[PDB]
């Protein structure tokens, strides 16, 4: 009833999806063929027989990635038409993927959508996986998050989005991607979940004793991240969260929307033996600020709304006495504007380990989003970086000779920079 | 699918090319006589990007073997990995042009280049999706630098939007091969700046002392520069080709490497680079690879990055390896050597990242550089140019042949510009 | 609900702690991989099963002690996280140990210390073993513990300090090291419970019949003296003692906390059976100026404050008789502003005999902690080394090359100066 | 982690490392060939101090050897564990400097400097946290003496805050090996002064003195002096590398050898010493140990203790062995010897205790002294210094290599101001 639709695009997108998925079949007792040997509706539809599609589409404009997929072990668990993919790539470049690209192939995208939505009796939103400094993971994720708003213009519309790292890139045009990205969706977007790998490099490194994680362990702890954010969708528990309560809870102003994601009980097999991990422990963890996986440290800022969703073995009192205690800390300041900035969600569902992974079994687990405005730093940063490269003009003759003007860079700036004001604005205290 | 056409042009062109499709059906398991002998299916995943189908499940490489001499033709037909190419894509003459730039780009270049036209276009139009075209060519010569540069032009004028990248042999700095060098190579860099998106420079003498003193060869042959000059341009189209976790074709790179029209020229490079003695001492990491490649002496054209910025690197990694390492491994060589990349680029490094190793490595990188360095060779090209040139030093050869004076002054014109932007940025 | 934590600093204090929790799994029944076949509480944190972590942090500059705890037979005992190590020692150096090597890990152990703190409902204090003469023993402990009274300003810090032996001496610099220590330290200490390598050879030697003792024997007698402190925290007795008690009944001024550890029951096997050691005995043994283990003859002194931990089969009348017994001696003086010198505590629990260990199985023992002004020779001695070795300037350049300056040198120097006038004015009878 | 970079220069030099790097692979358990085929885990637990893995698992250890003749090179490359040093590690010349100082400090040292220069800096660049270097060579000899300086120095002004030490083989008062070891050992102590943390001064005839008395070798080759320095050099690093009681590193040794900054000469020691007749006679205890290194016989240094004063002392114990013996034995030797030691200085002696013995034996240590009769080898090289140089012998070569007799001064009066600093404590 409550039914869902995931849209990965790019190369980041379409292997977190790969993550997530692994991770629903794991968790709804689905096998990677479809089958089992409801609660798996909000992220399923049955067909029939006990085959079991997933609500998503996997978009690249690359065949690499997608190909990868089709011929893996979850090669029978996706409807081969939800497998979008192009020719060549968008290259690093906004204008590819949003104006030359991008243009022979969202039309295919929005039919497979709208096909899925179709299919769907109520839908709550949907669920776009991208990454900010990619060239199909910018300029298509903005090209469709503009014609979804188009399309289904009252539907919420999350993105899990990896913002780019303070210091590790890999990629040289990153800032202009970014900055032109966060003009477009910041027009047509709800909420934005952000992520850094070099946080979650951190974290693995300081939390989970593995000094060499690839790829695929950041998109399992991502993974995780989705799966406690979706379990009241997916499960039943004390205090369900939807969609649009995240919407309402952590967007304060239509602009100031890119909350950060936070994960607690990221422990290993000993150490989770070694510890008593609790409400109040993991609670801590959360707002600790070397446990962001967002690289922006939060006591540069102020929060201004927390998300907490709790799954598993939790009690109320527990997390409203852990939430006391939050509260009575000097070091987490909020805003003088949200006096009550918690939204608390529990969920009876304790988290699915998954076979192979570096995550211990636990009991219990917590999903912080917080809106803060530390987030400002990174913005700064951000901008600065899109000032240097674009006062020397670097790599401008790519996005212009692709569909794009000038005229689009000094905009995006402007809107960036008006951003800034506007969370410098909202910092301050009332009078 | 995003299929490559390879046309090698002049003795240097055709005996790295030679080397590349052999390096090539060594990573697709091709066997000299065409047919399939490999043991996994990303082989044949993407064989497309260069190589066609024939009738009995034979693949012929997308390569037109262009020379103004036949003694190549013969040597390369003969050879082995020779019954590989159709053998109506052999395209030669009689006479060689000697090493005249005028010879192989106006007075045999000509008929020379309507064959070979007519045979480039029925490649391309045989093609799928045609990603770009790849030459290899050197500068220094005479069918190879004039014959390169016309059928460069032609085809940029008839395929204006496809991704021309050229892999040509510049002359080097120490000991020269012929006596006009400066004045092929600067003809040749003159109509290579307005009509190519990549050219890898690549200098002889850089690779003898890579051979010297990286690999510990007592004599380095010609087979072990193509060799590595083949594997440079394995890593970059096998980044094109194969599963990755990061990947990236040409068109990618050149975005991420050409800020600006004319700055593509490129110091290309390999990793793993090891001499068989040293081979059991040395641990193959990321780290590892990223030292040696980012190493002044590993680069394969004689031009010093110290005395220089990077405007842009690319580093294309092959093999399974984790993400993390590798971006740690740019963050730090960015933030060591920040006097050695430009400023006004944040992030000057592009990685992309193949599955797939080369044929008996575990991991393996290419490294292409976009630094101000190149400013150094054009210079040198530009003092020997204009010493010639002063005193009309070989010109009645050039003048006879068809072209004029104000022609060369046009060529030194660009490449001064060029050197001056280079300077600039 | 009392639970305190140890700290243990360098070779000594991290060899120290190897006998004392290996003392304290035997008398608490916890095998050596934490789990069992409340008392085991102010020591030990339980986690879900039967895994007893214990709270304590090994902590050195040098991975060498810390690597052969993590791979001896408590390798699966002690909480990962909690052994820290550095990569270079102090090399004997205070400098390296306080200043330069010091301040790269200082950071890590404040963090774990924290994370144990927020693991405790009421912590009742600190318990640091470290030796005087070392690099991270003495630099390290110090920083630590000034950082601690930054951090805990309230909590009582007991220190079990391993003071430099009258004439044995394995380290050149062990003068210099000492006088800083002391003199940080004692800015920010509660009270340290001083014992001597030589002394405690002399009473293996004479008592245990053991001609060749190691550092191993050292270990077990001194971890048989912090059990006989700790066991009133540990387990249930007549008369309780806290570690404030200590602070209280043993520091008449704040500069002068620095008690002698005894105890009485040092015997063999043989030598057991033929004796017949009872309260009036073990109390005696306590006060003979030979069984101390800091080589200072009480007689040379006058004490201040005695602290007899009786534990086992002791009954208070046979305490008093014996402490009567005591006072009536003309050998031992006291004060003549302490009218009552002896705090007495009495626990029901008989001393554990380790297997493998020379002390034998009795009934009852004695732990004694005196505070005297014979400690007043030990400084002198101590400080006239210091004086020399500083007359002649040699060393100085090691520890000021390693940021700390000679004015450094002399502050503490005449700090001891100050300490010693301090026991000379305690030392003499009011009039 | 604390990894140590060891440089061999000259004859003396490369044949005392060759045998240095026999016994820690000994030690460490590691093949001729480069493998490990030890027992314990304590073998491999600090094995990155002195060795770099490679790719296959494969020890190389972390020595450069530079010499100006090829000779010695070829001699440690053929030989037993020859093919365990890095191949691009042999930095060496063709002239072999003679005897001459200024040949190997400012003609032919500068050229072979800037190369293992580059070696160094490689070898360094590699390691995780450099603890210091060590240097083995002889100041009576050619590039042995004067390339060592050199390459010290400039480590010294590249790395000033690792801990630089060397094991350097004096020239003996009776009889000398080399007419002109007065000049080169002058001005090799006078560069070693300022540029050195710890030299260990070794001299050939104390070690001859070593094997015929109490070692009882009828015929002693080099390869039993080189076993001996080798062995002192163990138990140094040995109680950096292997678990133990009480735990120094260079560092710790240098903290409590070092008063003033210039009195860093050594008369190193090994107490179990035995022929093998009397093995079974002597029983191996701490008291043994001490007393025999504290013997004014044993020490490696033809400077006899009985005519100064000890500065500092330190033991370094190896085995399982009581810590009390080891504290009581120390202060007896202080108490009984008390006229022998300074007064200044309370508690003489650095005491540490490593756990694992060498192979072969259940207890050693090794015994480090900082006396004032070191004096005395300064003297006499100083008055033969001044015999020489009053009436100018052999400096006509010095000088046309380069030098000045300025140099010659200031190098004399330096060591003057040693000797009376030595005199002065």
């Amino acid at each position: 009833m409550r039914e869902c639709i995931s849209i990965h695009v790019g190369q980041a997108g379409v292997q977190i999806g790969n993550a997530c998925w692994e991770l629903y079949c794991l968790e709804h007792g689905i096998q990677p063929d479809g089958q089992m040997p409801d609660s798996f509706n909000t992220f399923f539809s049955e067909t029939g027989a006990g085959k079991h599609v997933p609500r998503a589409v996997f978009v690249d404009l690359e065949p690499t990635v997608i190909d990868e997929v089709r011929t893996g072990t979850y090669r029978q668990l996706f409807h081969p038409e939800q497998l979008i993919t192009g020719k060549e790539d968008a290259a690093n470049n906004y204008a590819r993927g949003h104006y030359t690209i991008g243009k022979e192939i969202i039309d295919l995208v929005l039919d497979r959508i709208r096909k899925l939505a179709d299919q769907c009796t109520g839908l709550q939103g949907f669920l776009v996986f991208h990454s900010f400094g990619g060239g199909t993971g910018s300029g298509f994720t903005s090209l469709l998050m503009e014609r979804l708003s188009v399309d289904y213009g009252k539907k919420s519309k999350l993105e899990f989005s990896i913002y780019p790292a303070p210091q590790v890139s890999t990629a040289v045009v990153e800032p202009y991607n970014s900055i032109l990205t966060t003009h477009t969706t910041l027009e047509h977007s709800d909420c934005a979940f952000m992520v850094d790998n070099e946080a979650i490099y951190d974290i693995c490194r300081r939390n989970l004793d593995i000094e060499r994680p690839t790829y695929t362990n950041l998109n399992r702890l991502i993974s995780q991240i989705v799966s406690s954010i979706t379990a009241s969708l997916r499960f039943d528990g004390a205090l369900n969260v939807d969609l649009t309560d995240f919407q309402t809870n952590l967007v304060p102003y239509p602009r100031i929307h890119f909350p950060l994601a936070t994960y607690a009980p990221v422990i290993s097999a000993e150490k989770a033996y070694h510890e008593q991990l609790s409400v109040a422990e993991i609670t801590n963890a959360c707002f600790e600020p070397a446990n962001q996986m967002v690289k922006c440290d939060p006591r540069h800022g102020k929060y201004m709304a927390c998300c907490l969703l709790y799954r598993g073995d939790v009690v109320p009192k527990d997390v409203n006495a852990a939430i006391a205690t939050i509260k009575t800390k000097r070091s987490i300041q909020f805003v003088d504007w949200c006096p009550t900035g918690f939204k608390v969600g529990i969920n009876y569902q304790p988290p699915t380990v998954v076979p192979g992974g570096d995550l211990a079994k636990v009991q219990r687990a917590v999903c912080m989003l917080s809106n803060t405005t530390a987030i400002a730093e990174a913005w700064a940063r951000l901008d600065h970086k899109f000032d240097l490269m674009y006062a020397k003009r670097a790599f401008v003759h790519w996005y212009v000779g692709e569909g794009m003007e000038e005229g689009e860079f000094s905009e995006a700036r402007e809107d960036m920079a008006a951003l800034e004001k506007d969370y410098e604005e909202v910092g301050v205290d009332s009078v | 699918m995003r299929e490559i056409v390879h046309i090698q042009a002049g003795q240097c062109g055709n005996q790295i090319g030679a080397k590349f499709w052999e390096v090539i059906s060594d990573e697709h398991g091709i066997d000299p006589s065409g047919n399939y002998v490999g043991d996994s299916d990303l082989q044949l995943e993407r064989i497309s990007v260069y190589y066609n189908e024939a009738s009995s499940h034979k693949y012929v490489p997308r390569a037109i073997l262009v020379d103004l001499e036949p003694g190549t033709m013969d040597s390369v037909r003969s050879g082995a990995f020779g019954h590989l190419f159709r053998p109506d894509n052999f395209i030669f003459g009689q006479s060689g042009a000697g090493n005249n730039w005028a010879k192989g780009h106006y007075t045999e270049g000509a008929e020379l280049v309507d064959s070979v036209l007519d045979v480039v276009r029925k490649e391309c139009e045989n093609c799928d999706c045609l990603q770009g075209f790849q030459l290899t060519h050197s500068l220094g010569g005479g069918t190879g630098s004039g014959m390169g540069t016309l059928l460069i032009s032609k085809v940029r004028e008839e395929y204006p939007d496809r991704i021309m990248n050229t892999f040509s042999v510049v002359p080097s700095p120490k000991v020269s091969d012929t006596v006009v060098e400066p004045y092929n190579a600067t003809l040749s860099i003159h109509q290579l700046v307005e009509n190519t998106d990549e050219t890898y420079c690549i200098d002889n003498e850089a690779l003898y002392d890579i051979c010297f003193r990286t690999l510990k060869l007592a004599t380095p042959t010609y087979g072990d520069l193509n060799h590595l000059v083949s594997a440079t341009m394995s890593g970059v189209t096998t980044s094109l080709r194969f599963p990755g976790q990061l990947n990236a074709d040409l068109r990618k790179l050149a975005v991420n490497m050409v800020p600006f029209p004319r700055l593509h020229f490129f110091m290309p490079g390999f990793a793993p680079l090891t001499a068989r003695g040293s081979q059991q001492y040395r641990a193959l990491t990321v780290p590892e690879l990223t030292q040696q490649m980012f190493d002044a002496k590993n680069m394969m054209a004689a031009c010093d990055p110290r005395h220089g910025r990077y405007l842009t690197v690319a580093t294309v990694f092959r093999g399974r390896m984790s993400m993390k390492e590798v971006d740690e491994q740019m963050l730090a060589i960015q933030s060591k050597n920040s006097s050695y990349f430009v400023e006004w680029i944040p992030n000057n490094v592009k990685v992309a990242v193949c599955d797939i190793p080369p044929r008996g490595l575990k991991m393996s990188s290419t490294f292409i550089g976009n630094s101000t360095a190149i400013q150094e060779l054009f210079k040198r090209i530009s003092e020997q140019f204009t010493a010639m040139f002063r005193r009309k030093a070989f010109l009645h050869w050039y003048t006879g042949e068809g072209m004029d004076e104000m022609e060369f002054t046009e060529a030194e014109s660009n490449m001064n510009d060029l050197v001056s932007e280079y300077q600039q940025y």
